[PDB]
RNA sequence: AUCGAGAGGA
């Protein structure tokens, strides 16, 4: 029944096998854009309020049901035909579908002259479509399905096609909504505030935050104030009570303090009350709050009313904003005055800004429902101003052209294709990052892009404290993954198990807790909330409940069933203060943990039988979920839970450390990401090192998908002969890393071999570079369309001729055929034709606008192809071919942050051989070693030789005891070598044995994108720039390098002057003035006439050539053009 | 010397404030909302504990010892009900600075005694 | 994508012998036997033919550009 | 070609 030790790695990893059957890696994604086409666009649509326009005649306008097509495309014939994901990259298309909504416009006039006119779908506007979701094309295909229609069985999807450029939505983390969060800041005037950003359950507005602060000691004690939305005054806590109809002081604190034996919360509250006296009734406190407000009206009748809305609304609207409410946002008030007392006492622990059980993540489903609110509201009101401005004229009106359906087709399609997450009016308010470009270098970039997070903190803050790794991103976020730029620890990628919880509905949990003993919240007295515990659901006091012990059981219980309580419903059991916090909202990461018993675990030997016929049985991960055994824990609940590393926890030991777990990891190496799952033994590498290869597993090349031949990308890398690793961790078969590797292993000898290799560099083997050891292909698109924008101008592919066409360029357009177009095989030099474009004139009547290789590229056409774009003009791609073979300024690097160029390449005979003739493929210096501490690398080099001299893959998984140095070593003084890798080298040049002998063997190098052929450049008089006439920014741009402040700096202090002349004047903008000698003002020059003179002075003898930067003369123009007068004197 | 706590009018509910009565030369507690009056019994209208000698057995309650996450002893036995199990755990409350102490609490249900060494 | 055609350090032949590779794996020879019965005996080839991912096999999925 | 944004390298 119990698994054994001996069978527990295999029993785990099969759990974790049927984890990744079930979910996959991209199922965060998936399940947000799901959640969002199934609910969140209709809850959307119905939360609009009907638009009653009339003059009379009336209409309402009443959005009742959503309808979502398939993904189609509707050509200038129109027919609708299905349109396939490959088609829209192809084309340029958007793989969007039609959202239909229906409409129900019913006439009401007079007499009782009803009758409704319903249009069913009526088309509202088209939404893109996240690729294998459930309302894609590609969805529940097979993988011979997807083959038959160009597409990689592999491809995890969650991603949009818009234009043609696959685009990414990066989760975007928040503060949790609905939660009372006490801060203290240290520089304020006040002690400590009490925030909470609230939020209604169906979103229809922003979070309105409300703050209940504490002013800092120093009249007589500490006041409480409030600081309400769409009020610039704080507001003592007291008059907002009186203002929802409290206005006895027991009341008040009945409200406020459950516990009157306990003087120190009462008079720590006392200055507030003793603050407000005067007012001692509702409708003058409502006063008092209009008149604090931004906008007092001059009569206390409109302030009453503006100050009851905004009591009723804006405060709190998660307790809830309808009326009659009052007694729960006075309780929850209450609640956010006791948590500030209890801080202020010191009874609670200020909250963690950083603590994830605080955050939530923003997902594709609820950003493109934020979206999707905005242009909703803008599309209802366009058709409100259309149909207003016919019935004003007493007359009917057709919804179908009311309806402007490019508001949500364009708004999403745009904030998509551009990542500016906003309206497109508000492009500075809007904040950019969302949906980028999905990464297509490797297979590791795509999932690791398809699995990252964004915490929007700002790069330019230096705080280093949202930065840091915190203590419970455990299990959740990647330690290792995150980009040692100036986005350190703010940029951040899921854990291999993590997921993103995608909301539910608290209606089955309130419900169940009425049916149960909880007691709701406006029928209990005030002193029955002292040894009771109150239960929030989602940010919302409910009730309170008499033993949450057995409460928290049976939800427990209920939760474990797959009962009225979903799975990723979160339920925390704070003890001390009698909390119980029940979450079902979006956005809460969670991972999957094994439930223990009183000292065992649930999961016994009869599931992982179950589990290993999965594929007959159908018995998945849901099964292990559903009874029982498996848990979804998010980050709040962790606090609660006692978590056992490995199953040898929950062994009676001979001083046991806990007995009393709750919960066991299914493995600890789950804690890793995608490119740090790729690590081998990362446990043995400093942890720099492991970032420095999380981050490089991602420029590293292979095969980036396999349907590669098909797709017409900017740029892509291919290698020839990608290898999976000898030496793998058992989480690559999870991501598909020996299906699609990206490295080759290498037979790498650390050794100061000619002092090539000195500093962070490597000697590789010609002769092995000859027998296609990293080489690759690099395809390069070039995209090109003729526009008929109109009659005046034309742009046409053909094959340009030198007497019609004007802006010729003097390279020959041989290679190009009638159609104007290169045809494959054909190879391309720099500066070389693909496409002849030609453009009607308003050298005669047409102009060559034709599109040249980037420069200095030489590759061979591989295939082009011919289409029409949306809009429906001839639109072409070609896709050129260019064979990258590894030479010397080549990025390489090993698995453990071990990265560096080539620094030579010798040929077989010139490198250092073993005595059965081996020569390393590669040589890396033993100097990169030590300071680094990758022991990993040499653990793997050693690993390595065993497994491929004993026929297997060796198993580097982090934390495995079954595998140490030791037995590695033991295993391969079993074949005849030095159990510790080394081995007698022979100099290649002499052939005399190596005094010292060489730890050589196998280890798995990555070829890098960081090619020198793509950075090497350099100039001599190109092309400038129009507005400052200095050299172009850029190797495409044939630009000149930047000769900044600081080489300036250097040269002064080399004392240079010359020399920092020639490079701040004379090789940059040489520039020649006109100065009138008498006002110093540039003057007027004829030189060919030779007549110079001031306008100014009205002389024309008293001028002076001054040799300046044009930069110079620019900035004196533009100083004048601030009415500056820079009079260049030259006397 | 003790705290004292905030006593309000039997009319109107409001906090009463203190007040002295010169004829008598008696401390009362007065509304300055109503006209309501009493006379005071504790005779202490302000209290400052500067040294926060707070009792923090009082702060702690029994359902702490169903908590997974503390640690268990069996070398302390309960006072009150001979229990050998017990819960213990540090202040971790701000204001106290010596709060390496250790509180316990014994785990038989319905007992939840609470002590310290 | 393919089987290489020379080992990359000593320039054997193992262009040959990913077929032969195969069929002595579904012959239920362990990766060890297979790689000694095709005389891979320097943990280079055993290497190369040990860590060969057939992407080839993959790529003829997908339908030619003629048919 | 310009502007912005994003992704990267040291
Ligand atoms: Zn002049
Ligand atoms: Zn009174
Ligand atoms: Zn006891
Ligand atoms: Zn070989």
């Amino acid at each position: 029944d119990e698994i054994t030790p001996d069978l527990w790695q295999e029993a785990c990893w099969i759990v974790i096998s049927s984890y990744f059957d079930e979910k996959g890696l991209v199922r965060q994604q998936l399940d947000s854009f799901d959640e969002f086409i199934q609910m969140s666009v209709q809850r959307i649509v119905e939360d609009a309020p009907p638009i009653d326009l009339q003059a009379p005649p009336r209409y309402l306008l009443k959005f009742e049901q959503i309808y979502l097509s398939k993904p189609t495309h509707w050509e200038r014939d129109g027919a609708p035909s299905p349109m396939m994901p490959n088609e829209a990259r192809l084309r340029n298309l958007t793989y969007s579908a039609p959202l239909y909504v229906d409409i129900t416009k019913t006439v009401i006039k007079e007499g009782e002259e009803q009758l409704q006119t319903q249009h069913q779908k009526t088309f509202i506007g088209k939404i893109p479509i996240m690729l294998r979701s459930t309302y894609c094309l590609l969805n529940g295909l097979t993988d011979r399905d997807l083959c038959e229609l160009n597409e990689c069985p592999l491809d995890p999807g969650g991603y949009f096609i818009i234009n043609g450029s696959e685009k990414v939505l990066i989760a975007q983390e928040k503060m949790a909504t609905n939660t009372v969060y006490v801060f203290a800041k240290k520089d304020s005037k006040y002690a400590y505030t009490g925030e909470c950003r609230s939020c209604l359950e169906n979103s229809s507005r922003p979070t309105s935050t409300i703050w209940v602060s504490m002013l800092a000691r120093g009249a007589i004690g500490q006041r409480i104030v409030a600081t309400l939305p769409y009020i610039k005054q704080e507001v003592p806590i007291i008059i907002v009570f009186r203002a929802l109809g409290f206005v006895s002081d027991r009341d008040i604190l009945e409200h406020i303090i459950y516990d009157f034996e306990d003087p120190e919360m009462m008079e720590m509250v006392k200055p507030s009350l003793d603050e407000a006296f005067v007012i001692q009734e509702q409708n003058v406190a409502l006063n008092f709050i209009g008149s604090r407000g931004a906008k007092p009206g001059v009569t206390k009748e409109k302030r009453i009313k503006y100050a009851k809305e905004v009591l009723q609304k804006e405060m709190l609207p998660h307790v809830g904003v309808s009326d009659f409410c009052e007694t729960k946002k006075a309780y929850f008030l209450g609640y956010m005055v006791h948590r500030l007392l209890l801080a202020a006492l010191g009874r609670r622990e200020l909250d963690d800004r950083d603590h994830y059980g605080n955050k939530r993540l923003d997902l594709a489903g609820p950003l493109l429902a934020f979206l999707f609110r905005g242009m909703f509201k803008n599309l209802l009101k366009e058709v409100r101003i259309y149909a207003q401005k016919f019935i004003d004229r007493g007359k009917d009106f057709n919804l179908e052209l009311a309806i402007k359906t490019r508001i949500i087709s364009d708004g999403l399609k745009y904030s998509l294709a551009t990542g500016n997450w906003g309206d497109q009016k508000k492009a500075h308010q809007a904040r950019a990052g969302v949906s980028q470009v999905l990464n297509r270098l490797t297979f590791a970039s795509t999932l690791s892009h398809l699995r990252r997070l964004n915490s929007p903190i700002g790069r330019d803050g230096k705080l280093a404290k949202p930065r840091q790794l915190h203590n419970t991103l455990w299990g959740m976020v990647c330690p290792a993954e995150t980009p040692e730029g100036h986005a350190v620890g703010l940029v951040k990628n899921l854990a291999l198990m993590a997921y993103i919880s995608v909301g539910s509905q608290p209606s089955p949990i309130l419900e169940f807790l009425e049916e149960w003993s909880m007691e709701n919240l406006e029928e209990i007295s005030p002193a029955a909330i002292a040894d009771a515990t109150k239960i929030f659901v989602n940010g919302c006091w409910v009730g309170i409940h008499k033993d949450p012990e057995q409460l928290m059981n049976t939800l427990r219980k209920l939760r474990r069933q797959m009962d009225i309580i979903v799975s990723e419903v979160s339920m925390i059991r704070d003890i001390r203060e009698r909390e119980i916090r029940i979450y079902t909202d979006a956005g809460r990461i969670c991972r999957p943990l094994l439930i223990v018993e009183k000292q065992k675990l649930l999961l016994k030997k009869r599931h992982i039988d179950q589990l290993k016929e999965r594929e007959y049985n159908n018995y998945s991960w849901q099964d292990l979920v559903a009874s029982g055994v498996v848990e979804y824990i998010d980050t709040l609940e962790e606090e609660t839970v006692m978590l056992a590393m490995t199953p040898d926890d929950l062994q009676e030991k001979e001083v046991a450390y806990c007995s009393t777990y709750t919960h066991c990891e299914i493995h600890p190496s789950m804690i890793l990401g995608v490119c740090a799952s790729i690590i081998p033994f990362p446990d043995h590498n400093q942890s720099p090192r492991n970032t420095y290869q999380s981050a490089m597993g991602k420029q590293a090349m292979g095969v980036y998908i396999t349907n590669f031949h098909v797709r017409m990308d900017t740029l892509a890398h291919v290698l020839y002969y990608p290898q999976k690793p000898l030496v793998t961790t058992r989480s690559m078969e999870y991501l598909r890393f020996r299906e699609l590797p990206a490295g080759i292993n290498s037979i790498v000898a650390i050794a100061s071999y000619t002092g090539y290799n000195q500093e962070d560099s490597v000697i590789m083997n010609r002769s092995a570079v000859d027998r296609g050891f990293f080489r690759s292909v690099f395809y390069r698109s070039y995209k090109e369309q003729e526009s008929k924008k109109g009659f005046d101008q034309e742009e046409v592919f053909e094959k340009p001729t030198r007497e019609t066409c004007q802006g010729m360029r003097h390279a020959i357009y041989d290679k190009l055929d009638d159609d104007g177009l290169i045809a494959p095989g054909v190879r391309v030099s720099g500066d070389d034709v693909i496409i002849g474009k030609t453009v009607t004139l308003p050298r005669y009547t047409k102009r060559d606008c034709s599109t040249f290789l980037r420069t200095s590229e030489t590759g061979i056409v591989d295939q082009v192809m011919v289409t029409l774009n949306q809009e429906g003009y001839k639109f072409c791609k070609i896709r050129v071919r260019s064979v990258r073979i590894p030479q010397i300024g080549d990025k390489f690097a090993s698995r453990h942050g071990q990265k560096g160029t080539c620094g030579i390449q010798y040929r077989q005979e010139d490198m250092p051989f073993t005595c059965e003739g081996i020569t390393p493929d590669i040589i890396i210096n033993p100097h990169a070693i030590p300071s680094r501490m990758t022991i990993g690398h040499l653990i793997e080099c050693l690993q390595g030789k065993v497994s491929a001299n004993k026929g297997e893959i060796g198993d580097a998984t982090p934390f495995n005891d079954a595998v140490n140095v030791q037995k590695i070593s033991n295993l391969l003084s079993d074949y005849g070598y030095h159990l510790r890798g080394n081995e007698v080298l022979y100099n290649g040049f002499t052939g005399r044995k190596i005094t010292s002998q060489i730890f050589i063997g196998p280890t798995y190098y990555q070829r890098l994108k960081h090619m020198v052929d793509d950075k090497i450049h350099s100039r001599a008089r190109g092309p400038i720039q129009i507005l400052n006439r200095q050299p172009m920014e850029g190797r495409s741009r044939d630009g000149g390098l930047r000769f900044g402040e600081m080489e300036r700096d250097c040269q002064i202090a080399h004392g240079a002057a010359q020399f920092l002349r020639e490079r701040l004047f004379e090789a940059s903008d040489p520039y020649q003035v006109h100065v009138c000698n008498l006002c110093g003002i540039m003057a007027i020059a004829n030189t060919r006439t030779h007549t110079y003179e001031c306008r100014g002075c009205r002389n024309k003898t008293q001028i002076s050539l001054v040799r300046m930067p044009y930069a110079c003369k620019l900035l004196f123009q533009e100083l004048m053009s601030m009415s500056i007068a820079p009079r260049m004197m030259s006397v | 010397p003790g705290f004292v706590g905030i006593r309000f009018c039997q009319e109107c509910n409001n906090m009463l404030y203190p007040k002295e009565d010169k004829e008598n030369r008696i401390l009362l507690y007065a509304c300055r909302n109503c006209d309501y009056q009493q006379e005071a019994d504790n005779s202490c209208i302000y209290v400052n504990k500067i040294t926060h000698e707070v009792d923090e057995l009082t702060q702690i309650i029994a359902d702490v010892s169903q908590d997974p996450t503390l640690p268990r002893t069996e070398d302390h036995p309960c006072q009150k009900c001979g229990h050998k199990e017990a819960v213990f755990f540090q202040s971790h409350s701000a204001r106290a600075e010596d709060a390496m102490r250790l509180y316990y609490v014994c785990t038989a249900p319905h007992c939840g005694h609470r002590w310290t060494e | 994508m393919i089987i290489p055609v020379r080992c990359f350090t000593c320039g054997k032949i193992v262009g040959n012998k990913w077929e032969a590779y195969l069929g002595l794996l579904q012959a239920e020879y362990t990766e060890g036997d297979a790689l000694d019965a095709l005389g891979l005996k320097r943990y280079c080839c055993r290497r190369m033919l040990l860590a060969h991912v057939d992407l080839i096999e993959k790529l003829l999925n997908y339908a030619p550009l003629e048919k």
